[PDB]
């Protein structure tokens, strides 16, 4: 069983999952002083 | 470019309609700010080709804009205060920038004056908010930004300095502000930009280096002697830093532009010898209730792994005269015991390193 | 984890029996390009990383081949050499081969400050060197970027290395010039937000000369405007194509920073209105205006955390959020798929953020912008998500 | 020939007053007299 | 004596020259496709005339294209160049083709401080688009600032009678002009 | 024989006349760029041609006076590019997008900034390619012609014009 062999399914790992792809933005943030009002609101 | 007067343009608007709405109580924290950040680079060229008497009066605005602070002394009025202090701070930028950034400008397009209240006002901000609240031996996001603004004011200020003449009542403030910091704990890179401003002040007027050097020596108990810190001059293979300074200061004075060549070598070692004279007749003997002899030690400690770079002369002057001085003191017998122990010591020590790099 | 360890020992022993060290790598890269399973090289120095780490720190020598060979494999050793740069920054191996999230030992705290000393020192002189070196290459470039991610920021001022930090600054001005793949813009931005950490004493000189770039893209913005507002070639490909690279350079750097000293968010709406009317305007262009507006309204609600909010900046704040959800709105059903997509994604990021939950935290000021969106438009959306998301079958 | 000599001995004038760094004051543009010999008398007080 | 001239023609041309004669000696002793050598004129030098205040401004405004060869068509250039590529032969070789010539349509400034090169020049009217080609797009000015002021005014090769140039392009090329180097002098003495 | 001695005067003089006017005078254009790569140094000078020794000057007059005195020392004609009044076209920048070329003016890397517009009218929207195969192709096969170079030195314009060496 080969580990991914490519970065796009790699980086697509890393931010997967049910709770990655629901606890971040559809549209990433760099900065982070972006990430706190967003992560703020989520109850 | 040639003179791309399009951003020169800008600011040139911005400063026009900034005075005139002023003169007919302050300009607000933005403008000082874009205004300063274009004067830097933006204006690293194009200060030139502008109008004088103009410039006269708006530098007179923003030092009467600065005395608000001159000797500020200091839930929410605490707030208001250090609001004053970064848009002063600020203000000192723009007129530290004002004043060198051109390689010419005429003459009298700067007076004492800003000189002697940027003195005074870094002195007072500095010894009075900075070292209290960085350290509890003498004794919030804004503390870091001042301590970056000062760092560049008096970088700036050391380069100005450089340039021009100036009348010694500044000079004495601004050597005892330039010398006070390497005796506090956590600033080393008030540190550095402090050894280009002393360095600078010793190369430019000789005449002030007895008091320099005595004043130097005065505050050698306040030293850190923490091992956290002590060698904060990188260059592994760290070194002590008084040392550094010393050194560099002693290197400094050549004036190159026949005779000079002799004479500026004999006025190097005479320095050299009357510093190394005064250091060991000052530790030697065991006073009341402290000593210097580890100080010795690190001193010397460092000169021996500092031996021989391209970029250190002097060392090796240093190493000579230490070793004629030495043999030639403890040899006869009218000096006490302690003094001729520690001498024969220290000269071991470096004999042993001596060899160990032959 | 293990197998692959236990492989990298049998490797070590197998074939590898400053300049002799060079020649290992060769084989190394040798070895790399004759596997066909795999393009990347994180795993062959993560399996390495427990017993060869030794070889792996020889940047030294690996510098010294760079200047005085394939350019295949040139490419390959610049990638290797990023991979190892990531693997000894952090302890933790990429994702999919760590049991454990978190592994400290004393030796591991040790080994990170003294390497990350020795990455910093080597790389301050050699990058800018690179960088004239491989301008032209956008995969080198792009992948030299990550190195600045993991600098000891401390050491461009013990070091009294400023000149180097100009040199860096001027090359990668020279090669944002010069490519226009969006993944070079990002790594650059990024190292940029990086560089203006305001802990370090550095920061201000980077920022200044940010700021000369931004006056320059900002010119160049003023053109696209006006070439476009008037008639001039009659919407000519290659005017069209000089907005777009240009629009795309602002849309990068305006993704980390705060540009709201300048409102470059008007002209967009100016063009975006405009292109609505007349139905047709290039995909690139709409959803390059749509991001930048978006990320311009962000950084505009930024400063009004602050403590001290006025009231005007407020309502003209409501002003510009409404006005451009009813631009999103007019232009969710134009004719462009990606535009669809893009649009959807930034409506759902914009009733995210004005949900009735964004006042809750102790806000003041943030009752007057709570939207809730009109049932024709829940309805029109879920027509939209029926049609573009759930299709299984060509 | 005169004048370029006179022109010379000029610039080197100049290139003094620009050397010395007199910093002014704010009695400054008020204490203006246009003498050069009232002047010189004003200067040898000074030197006094 | 006359090896002066071969002296101010420099060898890269001469050998070019002597080159492009050898394949034509082919041509003339093979006996073939006789319309070659019935077909081809000479260079642009033995084609007009000038006056000698001007040698140096006609010389240095064509440079090399006063060997360009006048040839009926491109059949004879063909043969030419595929002699000389079979033969080895050291380049160049420059030919005018009657067939295909496209000259700039220009309209000459109605300016009374500079005059048409044209004017000037006389030259065999079969010929007309190829000196159109070659000589008919450089105004003669007054001045070195009347060639600068022209030049960018106008979208016209400008240049002085003392040599200062100015290109259309804004490339400026000057230096010490010779008048004894001339060539067209001694052809006209002969 | 003779030449050498001949190139040695010439050069001679070159320096005599950057010595004269040393502000205005820059220099010969190598002295003031470089090329990038090794490997690119024969592709350049071939492209760049006449261009080699072309003197860079502030002004027209200064470059008309050096001339003036060159004609006293007997020198070869050479070229002055004035950075006031060149008159330069901005880099047409669309050819970014090919895919298998690059822009010649990529493999420049100059120390003054002033230089960079008369770099530009010495190159223009010149391509250097990979291979002479590509760089036939992609000259030849658009409806508008390419000005296009191969890394052996074969030079094609956008005008039809042939050149080589």
């Amino acid at each position: 069983d080969l580990a991914p062999p490519t970065k796009k399914l790699m980086m697509w790992k890393e931010t997967g999952g049910v709770e990655k792809l629901f606890s971040l933005p559809a549209q990433p943030l760099w900065n982070n002083r972006l990430l706190k009002l967003f992560t703020r609101c989520l109850t | 470019m040639m003179d791309s007067s399009t951003f020169k343009r800008f600011t040139a608007s911005i400063e026009n309609i900034l005075d005139n709405l002023e003169d007919m109580l302050l300009l607000g924290k933005h403008q000082l700010n874009e205004l300063g950040s274009e004067s830097a680079k933006i204006k690293a060229m194009g200060i030139m080709d502008k109008l004088s008497t103009d410039k006269t009066v708006k530098v007179l605005n923003i030092l009467e804009k600065n005395i608000q602070d001159g000797s500020k002394l200091s839930e929410r009025l605490w707030r208001d205060l250090i609001m004053e202090r970064v848009t002063k701070s600020a203000d000192a930028c723009l007129t530290t920038i004002n004043i060198m950034t051109s390689p010419n400008m005429p003459k009298a397009v700067y007076i004492e004056d800003v000189i002697e209240r940027v003195i005074q006002y870094t002195k007072f901000h500095l010894q009075n908010t900075l070292y209290p609240q960085y350290d509890p031996v003498y004794r919030q996001r804004v503390i870091v930004m001042l301590y970056n603004k000062v760092c560049d004011i008096v970088s700036s200020l050391s380069e100005l300095l450089e340039i021009q003449l100036l009348t010694d009542t500044t000079i004495l403030q601004v050597s005892s502000m330039g010398i006070t910091p390497f005796f506090v704990e956590n600033v080393s890179e008030l540190q550095l930009c402090a050894i280009k401003l002393v360095t600078a002040v010793f190369s430019r007027y000789e005449k002030h280096r007895q008091l320099i050097l005595e004043e130097i020596f005065t505050s050698l108990a306040r030293l850190p002697t923490s091992k956290r810190s002590l060698r904060n001059f990188r260059l592994p293979m760290y070194i002590q830093m008084v040392t550094a300074l010393v050194l560099q200061l002693i290197q400094c004075v050549v004036h190159l532009p026949d005779v000079v060549i002799t004479n500026s070598y004999e006025t190097a070692m005479r320095t050299a010898q009357n510093f190394l004279s005064i250091f060991l007749k000052k530790c030697g003997s065991k006073q009341g209730e402290e000593d210097y002899r580890p100080l010795f030690e690190n001193f010397v400690q460092d000169l021996l792994s500092t031996v021989n770079k391209p970029e250190w002369p002097a060392a090796e002057l240093l190493l000579s005269l230490l070793g004629r001085l030495l043999v030639h003191q403890f040899s006869n017998k009218s000096t006490e015991m302690a003094l001729r122990v520690a001498s024969l010591d220290y000269l071991g020590t470096v004999a042993a390193r001596l060899r160990k790099d032959a | 984890r293990p197998v692959a360890v236990a492989a990298g020992e049998f490797l070590h022993k197998k074939l590898f029996s400053n300049s002799p060290n060079g020649n290992l790598i060769r084989m190394l890269v040798l070895f790399f390009l004759e596997s066909e399973l795999h393009e990347h090289a994180a795993y062959l120095v993560d399996s390495l990383w427990e017993s060869s780490q030794e070889l792996l720190k020889d940047w030294e020598c690996m510098t010294e081949l760079l200047l005085e060979m394939s350019d295949r494999q040139e490419s390959a050793l610049i990638e290797l050499m990023v991979c190892t740069i990531r693997q000894a920054a952090e302890a933790h191996p990429p994702v999919g081969r760590g049991t454990g999230k978190r592994v400290l030992t004393a030796k591991e705290r040790k080994t990170q400050i003294d390497d990350r000393n020795k990455l910093t020192e080597h790389f301050i002189i050699t990058l800018p060197m690179l960088l004239s070196k491989y301008s032209a290459d956008a995969e080198k470039v792009a992948n030299l970027l990550q190195i600045p991610q993991y600098f000891d920021l401390e050491i461009y001022s013990t070091g009294r290395m400023e000149k180097h930090l100009d040199a860096l600054l001027k090359q990668i001005k020279f090669v944002v010039e010069k490519h226009v793949e969006s993944d070079v813009l990002e790594a650059c931005s990024k190292t940029y937000s990086i560089l203006c950490s305001e802990e370090y004493t550095i920061q201000n000189r980077v920022d200044i000369a940010r700021s000369q770039l931004i006056d320059e893209f900002v010119d160049r913005f003023n053109h696209s405007v006006e070439d476009l507002l008037q008639e001039g070639e009659e919407a000519d490909d290659d005017d069209i194509y000089n907005v777009l690279s240009t629009l795309k350079r602002l849309t990068s750097f305006h993704n980390a920073h705060d540009l709201t000293k300048w409102d470059l968010f008007g002209n967009c709406y100016r063009l975006l209105k405009t292109g609505i009317e007349h139905g047709a305007m290039p995909e690139q262009i709409v959803v390059q205006a749509l991001q930048c507006s978006h990320y311009s309204i962000l950084w505009q609600l930024v400063k009004i955390t602050d403590g001290s909010p006025s009231k005007e900046d407020l309502l003209v704040l409501r002003k510009t959020v409404k006005s451009f959800l009813a631009v999103c709105q007019q232009c969710l059903s134009n004719v462009n798929t990606p535009v669809k997509e893009q649009a959807f994604m930034l409506l759902c990021d914009l009733l995210m953020i004005f949900s009735h939950q964004l006042m809750t935290g102790g806000r003041e000021g943030l009752q007057p912008l709570v939207f809730n969106p009109d049932t024709g438009l829940q309805s029109e959306l879920l027509s939209f998500v029926m049609d573009h998301v759930f299709i299984d079958q060509d | 020939n005169r004048q370029g000599m006179l022109l010379k001995k000029k610039e080197e004038c100049m290139k003094k007053i620009r050397e010395l760094g007199s910093l002014p004051q704010e009695a400054f543009e008020k204490y203006q007299t246009l003498s050069l010999k009232q002047l010189f008398r004003k200067l040898e007080q000074c030197n006094t | 004596k006359q090896q002066l001239l071969r002296a101010a023609t420099g060898k890269a041309i001469l050998n070019g020259i002597d080159s492009i004669n050898k394949v034509l000696d082919h041509f003339r002793r093979k006996g073939i496709n006789q319309h070659v050598q019935n077909g081809y004129h000479g260079i642009v030098m033995n084609n007009f005339e000038c006056e000698p205040a001007f040698y140096t401004c006609v010389e240095v405004t064509a440079g090399n294209r006063l060997f360009y060869h006048i040839v009926d068509s491109d059949e004879v250039s063909t043969k030419i160049l595929m002699e000389f590529n079979k033969m080895n032969l050291p380049g160049e070789v420059t030919f005018l083709p009657l067939n295909k010539l496209d000259v700039r349509d220009t309209a000459y400034p109605e300016t009374n401080d500079a005059i048409p090169m044209i004017s000037k020049l006389r030259y065999n009217p079969r010929f007309d688009k190829a000196f159109k080609h070659v000589f008919g797009k450089t105004l003669i000015c007054r001045s070195m600032e009347v060639s600068t002021q022209l030049a960018r005014a106008f979208t016209m090769d400008c240049i002085t009678l003392e040599g200062d140039q100015v290109s259309h392009r804004g490339a400026l090329t000057g230096g010490y002009y010779d008048t004894r180097k001339s060539r067209l002098e001694l052809q006209k003495d002969v | 024989r003779q030449e050498s001695s001949r190139q040695q005067r010439k050069a001679e003089i070159m320096e005599s006349i950057k010595r004269l006017y040393p502000g205005s005078v820059y220099g010969r254009l190598i002295d003031l760029c470089q090329p990038t790569q090794k490997k690119y140094q024969i592709a350049v000078t071939k492209v760049l041609g006449k261009n080699m020794d072309a003197i860079i000057v502030d002004s027209e007059k200064t470059g008309r006076d050096c001339i003036q005195y060159i004609k006293e020392q007997r020198g070869e004609p050479e070229t002055f590019l004035p950075l006031d009044y060149l008159e330069v076209k901005p880099t047409d920048e669309k050819l970014r997008e090919l895919k298998g070329a690059k822009l010649v003016i990529d493999v420049i890397r100059y120390e003054p900034p002033h230089i960079k517009k008369a770099l530009q009218y010495a190159c223009g929207n010149a391509l250097v390619c990979d291979n002479v195969e590509d760089a036939r192709r992609i000259a030849f096969g658009g409806h508008q012609r390419h000005k296009t170079v191969a890394l052996d030195g074969t030079l094609f314009q956008k005008s039809g014009v042939i050149s080589g060496g």
